[PDB]
């Protein structure tokens, strides 16, 4: 007996199903680490991360909500992106879009 | 004495621990509040003695064992935190999984 | 991508099909539905989802909620579901999926710059409890009840006076006015009961016009057929509720005479089992009638090994009885029956009794209404197994039936369900957040009208809010004008129209009671059973359709020694 | 039928001829009269008398009292009688026989639906005490005093400031306004004293017009003939009282010079014995004059074995004196005289001293005014026997003489006797209920303006109000707006007319002082003696008509170690 | 006549040339000037100077002060001098020589009948502290801070909600209104911060118009260049301040990008060292810019042996981070650097960092702002010796530089220096009186708006205020309406004009913020250094002009174990 | 620990009893408050041990005798009542005429 214990049924949850995705190779050219959140507009991340910013337009990291991907200086890796939904309007970040798309 | 609110608040913790201490002494298996109070008061005295935060983070995991508390209690206490005036001022001691 | 179910539960709380144990009882609830879109859950914190342009949008205050409770496991009479809860203007705005419509799908609860966040992942959220049997013996009772998870208190009293020690009555216009004024200082919604024991209608109308939302008929002031009829006549014309504590002495008649006096009119019978008062030994038979809304007080819930032993002396002090006066001790004993005390637990499990209440400091414990209701559920599952209504391998239905006893049913009985009583859109945001390990025992957060009013708080000078000693302390929702704005003082329709609030210069928000005459047993959520119940005059045995109703006394109960320091 | 006297006393409290011991002292009171009709006493509870159609009638609120204290044993300056007390609109309605005129005889206090009941059988009821020597050093003093049975506090101060530590003065319009505003938060009736030490009339008139009900002349601010004359001139024109602490140093003149400066005008002399301040060593001779209303502060009451020893260091801290400065220690010592301390007790017993007060936290104990007054009575009975005025085998007269010292006399002295000070019809219902075993030590209930304000209260979560721990807790009468309605802020007639209450937006009820200039020693109830008293300049011996006045120090006192935890 | 210097100091406190040790530190202050006339000092008490015709004059209230602090040793940013302080209408009237112009020379502070006295001889008087980094997690924080000597609290929050646990933001009009109402109940001056993380200007303007005096940009809500620019644009138009907690993750850019986004506009950078949040590992380089007003939070002050060890778990709880999530623990670790923690102490000593604050219950201790500021000064004197600016054999300059950090500088940074922040004529009389042995640790008296609000108080029933137990208790200045009159609620100019105070029915005095956009680093009193500072990306070493900046961790600190019970 | 108001209230009773316990130990005759506190605290521990209400109602009358308290004290205490968390929840123990 453990007070308030869970009895989670086994299995897995499929995240962000039925949405466009794409893989991109990213490399940190800066001298300081960069960490990106699950819902940040990938195309507007720290300028030191080198990748095809054009392909990442309207995309975010395809990872569980609230988690992140870290890039140490000089680190190169391939990430999977998933397209934004809703109105598909991007406001904020580095202020590059500030509107629909 | 000019006791500030925080000093008076800690007197409540100290007293709660006296209750637990006497019960542990009778050979009872401590419950949730009794366990938290006993381990917390132990740490506060450790700081008064001049022990380091690092030492207490370790020593605090050896105050009570699973056989001295009620069932489910160890799982109800994933960690214990308490602050006290060390020789170098107030510091926070965090003891992870104090009861095993 | 993909994530395992266990890792998922650790991050966002359980989802469809997962089960959670309620505290240290044998009751398990299973998540029936989840209103989220997997991968789009909102989470707050460093580098999380609720940030500008991401989980937080660009809308003005008018187009977003003031507060969002993220990933909450709701337990209410209508369901046990996983969802985000949005609160706006102190009221429940929506139960759904929170976020930013700009980049997220299916958002029904928009988060913007004007939105505060309460992280409820891994926590259970319920409506605030409603105790309709309060004896205003002291103001400290409000803090005790609030801490237990009760946000509305209905009762009567003027302080530690003999009349209040024994009955839930605030006698007359002067005392009523005084108590309505004092109520602004308390962090709970309040409604008052006047003294309904009079055979002159006008003496009752005055009290209703002064502000009471109901009338208490108590045997200590004379629960005679004449008084009962008078109170019900006035209740019928002013839309207020009548609470009854019948004639235990059978002085004016037996239970059948009282029932006849009631004449099919709506009435809330207090402590229907009888130990707290009522025709000896068969007041319990009232739960068979359609016009009776029956409640239990808490010391007899549930039947345990020490129950009987503690009752005699408790009875005496509560009713100013003299142990040296033989007639005083004989009538005290005729109220304490193992037979009816044991049957009461089962009748609750069957839905024959519809409410639980305290009877604060007058044969009842103000901070134990919720706790005892769950102990009864546990003891009933252990003894009787699954209810005929259960579906699946969980106790979901029994949980919905019991939570209704201290939330929606008391609200319906007293005509305040339009304001409080459940988690539904448009109702006041009185919510209680619980950690599963402490469900029903010690809340994590108590919210009043959209503001946190009390919660456990650690060292005030600490670097974080968690260091010891952690104990309940009043928050901003319990302070001055913020409190006034977040609580309700309930008035009768007549008082509201007479301008009582303006005259007494009441500072809190005002709510009016209505629908007290039209509620009947059939309206009690999940507790509408009208059994063919009988009580043996000699043996006191309770029978339903001839079958004997009984249960065994507990030697040990959950939600007891594992949680309390004393 | 018939009932034995003992059984009768156990049910309804004592009656005519029965005697009751006051706490653990040697004082016994005998019931002088009983206003009931045997067989028609009202009793509340299960199956008792106060029920619809029986002891409770059918009248509207306007025709019955709001509260009734049943079977109370009243101890007041006018008598020691058994009677029911009716309270209506926050004031004493009547002292007589309560019940229902429909079926009972001789009913003068009608009980109806609007009536609350406080059972006083077996209890002693007195008026709330009045302490006219308060140093507002901290607000916590009000709770301490209320708990002791004191409901009115007159004094001055602004908090823990040097000026207030030493004197009872709230200096000027700004501080006066601030303290009048703060007073709304305290559960006692309050009146303020301004600084009367000035030789410019207008500086005094401003303070009176701002709200003070009196002026304190204190030696620390210069108690010179010029200042004294100025304050009395303004008092004579504005109908306010002057309280004096004379020139101990004899710097401007001796006691005869101060008396000459007073010029036969009315004045209240604080701590007339001298230890608390005053011409050394003969300030005590002031009690011989007709225009002097003399009071004692409490640390010298009564003379005990440890009295002298504790006084020196207490003196120093209270007056910011330096123990290293010879002149500072010499003047402290000249104030402490065994001779005058011993005589003071006797002068009280004879009625030469008319009031007792605290001198809170400035050489006095705020919670010990009542307690010490009774210890003096006890010690005097033990040493001197019965008073010449006693009739019968009881201490009734000595009890009336001493209770007047902290109730009606302070009220008369300060011009507030029209509102408070005794249990008489029309006065504010400030009452204190005591159990005989704890009389003068720990009250059972403290009532302010018709509402219970503080009382002992047991476990808040308990099934009854009696379980441990039982300690004093604030009740509804001490909460927000209910408090405002049940307390009085006293103002000078000029302040009332100037609209000070409206300007400062005072929330409490307002009362005005009057009759401060016309009271004289002859008006002090049971304490109007003007003895031909002399003090020997060298030996300090006190003599009345040449006979030496003195007493012996107590080694043990009642109302001490048997009741207190520390 | 003549008097020795030692005897003089014992009677009136120290004079020109005398030195006093601050608590148990190695810091000594030397009296720079004394505004008295030897022989004419005012002293209150039995037979002292402040008496009618002597040290007290005949003037009306309008021509004299309400309160005088006699013989005070003032420690403020402008000087360390001996003088009397006069307070009138809740504000500082004058700093000079008090007394009666009728018989005394050089009197600039007239004492009259309307004057209260606080004896400050032998005590140090300072302005009340100002903490601009408050997380309104619980209301109890106000009492804790007041007791420490802090009288103004600026921050944001709604109670123990996740959003407030992590950030100093009161989200939107509804919560802002609620908290402004609740603020009337607290005994400190208060100003609120709204959530500034939005890229839509109007969502920010609404919050400012609702009442906030600033906007908090926090990484937990997304500290992006877009959000930062938006908040600064609105700040520039509404004259409010912006407080920043930058993007630690370097997610949107590095420190140079954030600085570029700021574009030379005024901004207050919270916890500039970085442990409490900010671009890792070089947020500390911000102190080099002219438009940045840099502050430190207190857990890293000063660098001690246990500092690093306690930080990790403190970090986690404060930001809702998961220790099982690798990315969560890696970013927590990147914030804790021995290199920047050690350098911070030195940068304070040099005047590169201009403010100290708490970061209450979110990686900071609310009652330790003052205490830790002095521990840093001590540790710096011990390690680095005298500052280049010191003159004479004392630490006067270092004391002025450090006291400015929690008094005038925070006031200037937030646009409230016209009301509070220092002891200068016309400013609110928020003063703190200290005994030298307890300086910076436990105050003797805390004055709010001319009234004592909290102070140590002994036994309430005692004969004097000094007997044990002595602990801090609320005084009259913290009660009801007196409190309202003695505290300030700061509003934005827009809110003031919109009538927010009238609409919410705020009872306290209102003050408006102004001058938040025009302050720059050069304006910070004694702390205007803009060093050419660099941080090594790999080693984290801090260098100024190429030289390495560092210090050693303390094993024992003053103002610690000698004063606290726990 | 998450102490509710009632738990904190009982800490006051426990502490009051520590005072009495030490005095009884010195051989003093207890006064009124000391007696009530000592017997009350005894019962609370009895409930923690798992004793029944019935047993405590009896055992409580044997904690202090007439010779261990001051004169008049036994008559000032016609009964003592206290509640505590028994294994089966909160229950009220009433001890009539505890001192004889
Ligand atoms: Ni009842
Ligand atoms: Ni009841
Ligand atoms: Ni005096
Ligand atoms: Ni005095
Ligand atoms: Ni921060
Ligand atoms: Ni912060």
């Amino acid at each position: 007996m453990i007070p308030g214990e869970y009895h989670v049924k086994p299995g897995q949850i499929a995240l962000n199903t039925g949405r466009a995705t794409c893989r991109v190779v990213v490399e940190n050219h800066g001298d300081r680490p960069i960490q990106v959140g699950s819902h940040y507009h990938f195309a507007e991340v720290n300028p030191a991360l080198k990748f095809d910013r054009q392909q990442a337009a309207g995309y975010r990291l395809n990872i569980p909500a609230g988690t992140a991907v870290r890039f140490e200086p000089g680190q190169k890796r391939e990430v999977e992106l998933v397209a934004f939904a809703g109105h598909r309007a991007v406001f904020g970040f580095r202020g590059e879009v500030m509107g629909p798309l | 004495m000019e006791l500030t609110p925080r000093e008076k608040d800690k007197l409540l913790l100290f007293t709660a621990a006296l209750v637990a201490e006497r019960r542990l002494a009778r050979g009872l298996k401590l419950n949730y509040p009794e366990s938290v109070a006993l381990i917390s008061a132990f740490i506060m005295e450790g700081a008064r003695d001049g022990k380091s935060v690092a030492s207490l983070m370790e020593e605090g995991r050896h105050v009570l064992t699973r056989e001295q508390v009620m069932e489910g209690v160890p799982e109800m206490i994933p960690d214990i935190q308490v602050e006290a005036t060390f020789p170098d001022g107030s510091k926070l001691v965090t003891v992870h999984n104090p009861i095993i | 991508s993909n994530i395992s179910r266990q890792a998922y539960a650790d991050m966002f709380g359980p989802t469809v099909g997962d089960k959670v144990r309620l505290a240290d009882t044998e009751l398990w609830i299973e998540v029936e539905d989840d209103l989220t879109t997997y991968g789009e859950e909102v989470k707050f914190g460093g580098g999380k989802v609720i940030r500008d342009g991401m989980g937080q949008g660009q809308m003005l205050a008018a187009d977003c909620v003031d507060l969002v409770l993220t990933n909450a496991l709701i337990v209410d009479h209508w369901g046990i579901v996983k969802a985000d809860i949005g609160v706006k203007d102190g009221r429940i705005f929506a139960i759904g999926k929170a976020g930013n419509p700009d980049i997220q799908p299916n958002v029904t609860i928009p988060i913007g710059a004007a939105t505060e966040v309460i992280a409820a992942e891994g926590k259970i959220v319920t409506a605030g409890g409603i105790d309709t049997h309060i004896h205003w013996i002291c103001p400290q009772q409000a803090e005790e009840a609030l801490v237990s998870g009760v946000t509305t208190m209905v009762g009567g009293g003027t302080g530690p006076a003999a009349g209040t020690h024994a009955t839930t009555c605030t006698p007359g216009p002067w005392y009523i006015s005084r108590m309505l004024q004092a109520a602004d200082s308390l962090p709970v919604n309040i409604g008052l009961l006047g003294k309904g024991n009079v055979s002159q209608p006008d003496a009752l109308r005055e009290q209703v016009a002064a502000g009471v939302i109901g009338l208490k008929i108590h045997e200590d002031w004379g629960a005679t057929p004449a008084a009962i009829d008078c109170a019900l006549t006035v209740a019928d014309e002013m839309d207020i509720q009548v609470a009854l504590h019948s004639d235990t002495l059978n002085e004016s008649g037996f239970v059948e005479d009282t029932l006849a006096a009631i004449g099919g009119r709506t009435i809330h019978t207090f402590h229907t089992e009888g130990a707290g008062g009522g025709h000896a030994p068969d007041i319990i038979t009232a739960c068979a009638h359609p016009n009776i809304l029956p409640s239990s007080t808490n010391p007899t819930l549930p039947y345990t090994l020490n129950t009987i032993d503690e009752h005699l002396d408790m009875l005496m002090v509560a009713h100013h009885l003299d142990p040296d006066i033989a007639e005083d001790v004989a009538f005290a004993e005729s109220r304490i029956r193992r037979e009816t005390i044991a049957a009461e637990d089962v009748l609750h499990d069957l839905g024959a009794f519809s409410l639980t209440s305290s009877d604060s400091q007058a044969m009842g414990r103000v901070g134990e209404v919720i706790l005892r209701t769950w102990q009864v559920a546990h003891r009933m599952k252990v003894q009787r197994g699954a209810l005929a209504e259960e579906t699946g391998d969980n106790d979901n239905f029994r949980v919905k039936r019991y939570i209704a006893k201290y939330t929606i049913n008391p609200a319906l009985t007293h005509g305040i369900a339009h304001e409080v009583g459940s988690i539904e859109v448009g109702k006041l945001a009185d919510l209680v957040v619980w950690s599963p390990a402490f469900f029903g025992v010690k809340p994590a957060t108590v919210i009043k009208g959209g503001m946190i009013a009390i919660a456990p708080m650690g060292d005030i000078n600490a670097s974080i809010p968690t260091p010891q000693p952690v104990h309940y302390r009043p928050m901003f929702g319990a302070l001055g004008s913020a409190r006034h704005h977040c609580r309700l003082t309930f008035l009768s329709q007549a008082a509201a129209a007479n301008g009582v609030a303006e005259r007494l210069n009441l500072r809190s928000a005002i709510a009016v009671v209505k629908g007290c005459r039209t509620v009947q047993k059939a309206d009690m959520v999940h507790n509408s059973l009208q059994p063919n119940i009988t009580v043996d005059a000699q043996t006191y045995e309770v029978r339903v359709d001839g079958e004997l109703i009984t249960s065994e006394p507990a030697d040990v109960l959950p939600m007891a020694q594992r949680y309390f320091l004393f």
